[PDB]
């Protein structure tokens, strides 16, 4: 459980590396939920992405030495919580890729 | 003059691997003239012993005895003799040694027990008592091991295995460990390690220190959550 | 619940999302027995609205009342091209639903620590 | 709940010694823990009164013994000076006193001519005569309500009670006698002397097995009772025997295949066996011949009270292993490692009471009729189970099938074989055909020249998937057939 | 007629369920959930280390159960340590059990 | 406590450090009347490896156990020279050493 | 805690400290009611040590312990000139002295 510590401008975009454990059934991205304390996804292994989050990020896969790269587009200022990479179905305590922004 | 012959204990057996008898003279004049093998029941012997000294810090004679028994014989129990060589006794004298018969095995109870109130009270030093009660055959051997590694011999004084008041055939040692009081107030774990012919692993340990020993207060935090979750 | 206080009948309703593309036979078995194809009705699989290429169908299976109350396992089976062994037995009973009552024991003890 | 079973009531007179034996599942941990006898007092937890570890109490002092037998898997614990005060409710178990592994023994001290006999069985009662008189009028005499009411006619005339089975000459004989036939009868020859009738329930023959395994019970009745028609109850709270196997020919429904039944031996005692055991096959087991077959009164009866561990060292063995008509199988069964295999004997089942399995082969290599040539057991996985194979998918075959072995822990796992008719995997016979699916393929499609005492591996088309297999043995029985290396999956007939 | 949903010996957390049939009708038979944990009080932080410090926070995650540090030794389980036992001049390492019990070899 | 537990006895031990001449004399008593001398033992005097001039003994005491959970005082008495009044008292109960405190805290959440 | 755990019985004191001149009435009283003069037993002055002009002063009251446990509340009274009313009573019974043993705190 590492946290990186990134920063950016209101442009400047974020890129953020995750373990892949090749197991491919699920690996996600997933910001802090502050108003309730848990964690909710943002990009998984299936398309969903938050509406809040529309169309500025994307998932990248590589087996050269198990990647997950999220890659954001844009960048709004809004202060982005702990990117909390997991794999499984259960997000909450599958956390793994600490990020904080 | 003094002879004394001493058996192997069972932590001999054990940690050294081998058994060594010991016939020592100790406190008379000194003629370098010793040289003693280990009779066994018939009339062969094994090997002589090693590292005699001509010195004492009384000034007088002090001889060792050296021996290494297959530890099978030592399990039958075939009876064994030490007979002197040195010139100052005009007749040898026989030192007989022997493990006492099939007794039975039961294995030992550890039981650490924490410095008193009162004797914490008054802030001098606290001592630790390590009861090991039920065992059999009476050998046992008990170190301490303040916080990590051994702790040397002067501190602590177990005793002698003696015979339990009320159950027939098991017997008790006890040994005391006596520390600085801030030492038990910092807050180390102490630790008995107790070896013995009857436990699993011959050796076993308990550690007490503290807040196990006796605490006057229990700091619990029970945090269960997620007490739904799709089971 | 409600259909259950009706006291006639109960529906459960095995739901696939995702479906890639398409393809999936589903099977209602209980107790490791196949049920009748009468009583259970598949869909036709449409798409999906949170992604075109997604696929997602619905099977409703109707017994009695009395019958899930009784406790029967029901659980149904979904074969995707995309499974790993290529089927799935998803879980469900009356007692393995959302619980009423909980009584949590919290017993603490000072010379507990080796868990029977 | 807790593995440990043991009497769930002993009784005694005062100053009489028990012997109560608990059984406990056998593994490094239960064998070198602590085994205490305590008392559950009214209010308080236990009272340890004794232990394996050389403890005894206050009592039991010189009264008591606790023996440890690992080997058994059992402890004893012996109480003698029995009293009435040593009454009440005890616990005997492994490990700590406040901690569940246990179980509840009731015990019950009772204050200590006179004929006790189990229920339906030969009795026969004395009543001295005066020889002043040839022969005064007596007849039998019964102990109800102060004053024998009619027992026995004095013409002969059998009473509707003890209905055809007393004779009487002083000596009067009835046998099959029911629990409430018994009493303490006040006969005259008038010269009133004393008597005294018991019936005493026999006690259980506590049986302790494993899940997933097999149990014997061992029916040895009198010879004299020997041929009426014998049974196995199953006895339920209410006096009601869930018969489960007859010897007239009933059968339980929840049983089939599985229960083998020995024929009776020369006097009258069969052995019942059971395999698959489950958790629900815990309970009193009552034998007893008396014809119909129901448990009735008036018969002689033994019993059982089997307790099935559900922390058992059997590993799992898949039940069923169904497959297509034309094809093979494989069945994997499990054996006791430390001992190895004698006679792997391998058998079927005539039906759900007799069940008389048939050995289709055995380690020496002997097979059936239908069975010869088609079918196969080889040894490895050697590490202790084998696997025992039937290819050409004949309907049939259907059944449940027997891993026998003459070793000592007796398993006799059971599996079920459904065939199904379908598309099978392997090609066809040779004179050579032989074919197995791609996404079978991903193993080693081998051939074997089919001999019962060995396969062998020969010659064939040894390629990648060609039609897929084939046979070639250019120049009996044979086998093509998939292989996983340590396992082995399905055959192919060929000749 | 509990269905032990998990049985965890690494924490002493044993979940079971069951239908309780109040009422002699459907739909008021209450289905439950016995969580029942047993804390040690006295167990170490690190079990296999008995100097590590006294444990005071028990957290106990119901989903990580009904799939590591544990809290009690288990019984079918052999904890073992390693002590230094020094006699005569000849340190040697040996292998104490701390779980006498279930520690003797088979 | 890990005694109590197995349920079969109670081992109270009496611990005399300190004193000079090594002769101590050590009885147990509970509620006044002696206990019968086949229920302790006594170990013969040692010299304390700390002080110099010191000597130690202990004396153990085996009670059933479950008389120990009634709350029964026993009481250690031990007489030597150095001893103001030539002997002294020490008491033991039950609840001796019962914790103060059983300070808990239970965090009960259905959020992860 | 001793006297209470031996079962028999039990006395409870009244411990009337610091009064000059030396004459003092005690007496006993159980729900209002006067104690009958056989149960308890006063000591009479003695001059106290550390406050050289005041006299201190005893009164056991020997009950029976199960009566002690059932709580029945009993009064010590003390007549002397220097009080204000020349009355004072003092009440005991099991529940008093008894600190807050169980502190719960429920926090939402
Ligand atoms: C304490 O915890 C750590 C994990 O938090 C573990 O330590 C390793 O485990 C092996 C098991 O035998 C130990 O023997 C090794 O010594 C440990 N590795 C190291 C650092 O040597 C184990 O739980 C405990 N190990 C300790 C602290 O001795
Ligand atoms: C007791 O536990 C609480 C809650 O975890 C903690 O804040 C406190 O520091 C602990 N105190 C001690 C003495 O361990
Ligand atoms: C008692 O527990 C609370 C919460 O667990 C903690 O905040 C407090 O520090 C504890 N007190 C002591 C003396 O340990
Ligand atoms: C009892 O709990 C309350 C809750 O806040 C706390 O303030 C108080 O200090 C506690 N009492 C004691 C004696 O600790």
């Amino acid at each position: 459980l590492p946290e990186v510590k990134v920063e950016g401008e209101l442009g400047g975009s974020v890129t953020i590396k995750c373990p892949l454990p090749e197991m491919h059934v699920r690996i996600y991205l997933c910001r802090e939920m502050a108003g309730s304390g848990t964690c909710g996804t943002v990009v998984s292994t299936t398309n969903f992405i938050k509406a809040e989050y529309k169309g500025r990020v994307t998932l990248k896969q590589y087996p050269r030495k198990n990647l997950f790269l999220v890659e954001v587009t844009q960048l709004t200022e809004s202060d982005s919580g702990v990117y909390a990479c997991g794999a499984g179905m259960n997000t909450d305590r599958g956390k793994t890729q600490k990020v904080t922004l | 003059i003094r002879v004394f012959a001493i058996p192997p204990s069972f932590a001999s057996i054990f940690l050294t691997k081998s058994t060594k008898l010991t016939c020592l003279v100790t406190d008379l004049t000194t003629y370098d003239s010793v040289t003693i093998s280990w009779t066994r029941q018939n009339g062969e012997a094994v090997k002589t012993h090693t590292n005699i000294s001509e010195s004492h810090p009384n000034a007088t004679f002090s001889a060792v005895g050296e021996a290494s028994i297959c530890e099978d014989d030592w399990n039958s129990g075939e009876r064994f003799t030490c007979t002197v060589t040195h010139t100052d006794l005009p007749s040898p004298l026989k030192q007989t040694i022997s493990r006492p018969k099939g007794v039975a095995l039961h294995r030992p109870d550890v039981y650490l027990l924490p410095p008193a109130r009162e004797q914490l009270n008054l802030r001098e030093s606290a001592t630790i008592t390590c009861l090991v009660t039920g065992f059999s055959p009476a050998d046992v051997f008990v170190q301490w091991m303040q916080r990590g590694q051994p702790l040397s011999p002067e501190k602590y004084v177990t005793s002698a295995p003696m015979p339990e008041p009320q159950a027939p055939g098991r017997y008790f040692a006890h040994s005391i460990l006596t520390v600085s009081e801030e030492e038990w107030n910092t807050g180390e774990t102490y630790t008995c390690v107790v070896a013995h012919e009857a436990l699993p692993n011959r050796v076993t340990e308990r550690t007490v220190d503290k807040s196990t020993g006796k605490p006057t207060l229990y700091n619990v935090s029970l945090v269960m959550s997620d007490t739904a979750g799709t089971c | 619940r409600e259909q259950l206080n009706l006291r006639e009948s109960a529906t459960i309703t095995c739901l696939v999302t995702g479906f890639s593309p398409a393809d999936v036979f589903v099977q209602w078995m209980q107790r490791g027995q196949p049920l009748s194809p009468e009583k259970y009705v598949t869909s036709a699989p449409m798409p999906e609205p949170q992604a075109p290429g997604r696929y997602f169908a619905h099977s409703i299976l109707t017994v009695s009342e009395e019958e899930w109350n009784t406790g029967e396992t029901y659980t149904c089976v979904v074969a995707h091209e995309a499974l790993p062994n290529r089927v799935t037995e998803r879980t469900v009973d009356k007692s393995t639903g959302k619980p009423t009552l909980y009584n949590v024991s919290l017993v603490m003890s000072d010379t507990a620590g080796t868990c029977y | 709940k807790s593995p440990i079973f043991g009497p769930e009531e002993v009784n005694s007179v005062e100053g009489n010694s028990v012997s109560i034996t608990c059984y406990y599942p056998p593994t490094s941990v239960n064998r070198h823990t602590r085994k205490y006898w305590c008392r559950q007092g009214a209010r308080g937890g236990c009272i340890t009164l004794i232990s394996s570890e050389g403890y005894v109490s206050s009592k039991y002092a010189g009264r008591a013994n606790l023996t440890n037998f690992p080997e058994n898997g059992t402890f004893v614990v012996n109480i003698a000076q029995l009293s009435q005060d040593d009454s009440g409710r005890y616990k005997c178990g492994l490990g700590i006193n406040s901690r569940g592994l246990s179980f509840d023994v009731s015990l019950e001290v009772s204050q200590g001519k006179v004929y006790t006999v189990d229920l339906g069985r030969t009795v026969t009662i004395n009543c001295p005569f005066k020889t002043e008189n040839a022969q005064k009028r007596k007849s039998l005499y019964k102990q109800i309500g102060l004053y024998p009411v009619l027992v026995i006619d004095s013409s002969g005339y059998v009473n509707p009670n003890y209905t055809g089975r007393i004779r009487l000459d002083f000596s009067v004989v009835i046998n099959q006698l029911r629990l409430s036939d018994a009493g303490q009868y006040l006969c005259q020859a008038s010269n009133k002397k004393n008597a005294d009738l018991q019936v005493l329930k026999p006690e259980p023959e506590l049986v302790y097995e494993d899940l997933r395994g097999s149990v014997t019970f061992h029916c040895a009745l009198g010879p004299e009772v020997a041929n009426v028609a014998k049974f196995l109850c199953r006895q339920s709270s209410g006096e009601n025997c869930d018969v489960v196997v007859n010897t007239l020919g009933k059968r339980a429904p929840a049983f089939e295949g599985r229960i083998l039944l020995n024929p009776q031996d020369k006097d009258g005692s069969f052995s019942v066996v059971i395999t698959g055991l489950r958790k629900e096959d815990a309970g009193r087991y009552l034998c007893g011949a008396h014809s119909d077959g129901q448990l009735q009164e008036g018969s002689p009866i033994q019993a059982w009270q089997l307790f099935v561990n559900e922390e058992s060292t059997i590993p799992r063995s898949p039940t069923v292993v169904k497959g297509v008509a034309g094809g093979s199988v494989a069945v994997l069964c499990p054996y006791n490692r430390k001992e190895s295999k004698s006679i792997k004997y391998w058998c079927l089942w005539e039906g759900a009471q007799n069940g008389r399995c048939p050995l289709l082969v055995d380690s020496e290599g002997w097979v059936k009729a239908q069975y010869e040539g088609r079918l196969s057991l080889l040894e490895e996985p050697g590490n202790g189970t084998f696997t025992v194979i039937l290819n050409q998918l004949t309907s049939r075959d259907a059944g449940f099938y027997w891993c026998l072995t003459n070793g000592d822990t007796l398993w006799r796992t059971t599996v079920e074989i459904k065939i199904i008719e379908g598309e099978p995997n392997l090609k066809v016979p040779g004179n050579v055909p032989c074919h197995f699916p791609c996404k079978f393929s991903s193993y080693e499609k081998y051939w074997c020249k089919w001999n019962n005492t060995g396969c062998q591996a020969l010659p064939s088309q040894d390629e990648g998937p060609s039609k897929s297999r084939l046979v070639s043995l250019t120049l009996g029985w044979y086998w093509c057939g998939v292989k996983q290396g340590h396992f082995y999956g399905e055959t192919a007939a060929v000749y | 007629e509990r269905i032990v949903l998990v049985d965890n010996k690494c924490k002493c957390a044993r979940i079971t369920s069951r239908i309780i049939r109040s009422s002699e009708d459907p739909n008021e038979d209450i289905v439950e959930r016995n969580i029942r944990i047993i804390v040690p009080l006295n167990n170490r932080e690190n079990i296999s280390d008995p100097t590590s410090p006294l444990r005071t926070r028990f957290v106990y995650h119901l989903s990580d159960l009904c799939k590591e540090t544990c809290y009690t030794y288990d019984r079918n389980k052999c904890y073992t340590a390693v002590v230094p036992l020094v006699y005569g001049g000849e340190t040697k390492m040996v292998e104490t059990a701390l779980t006498p019990d279930a520690c003797y070899p088979d």
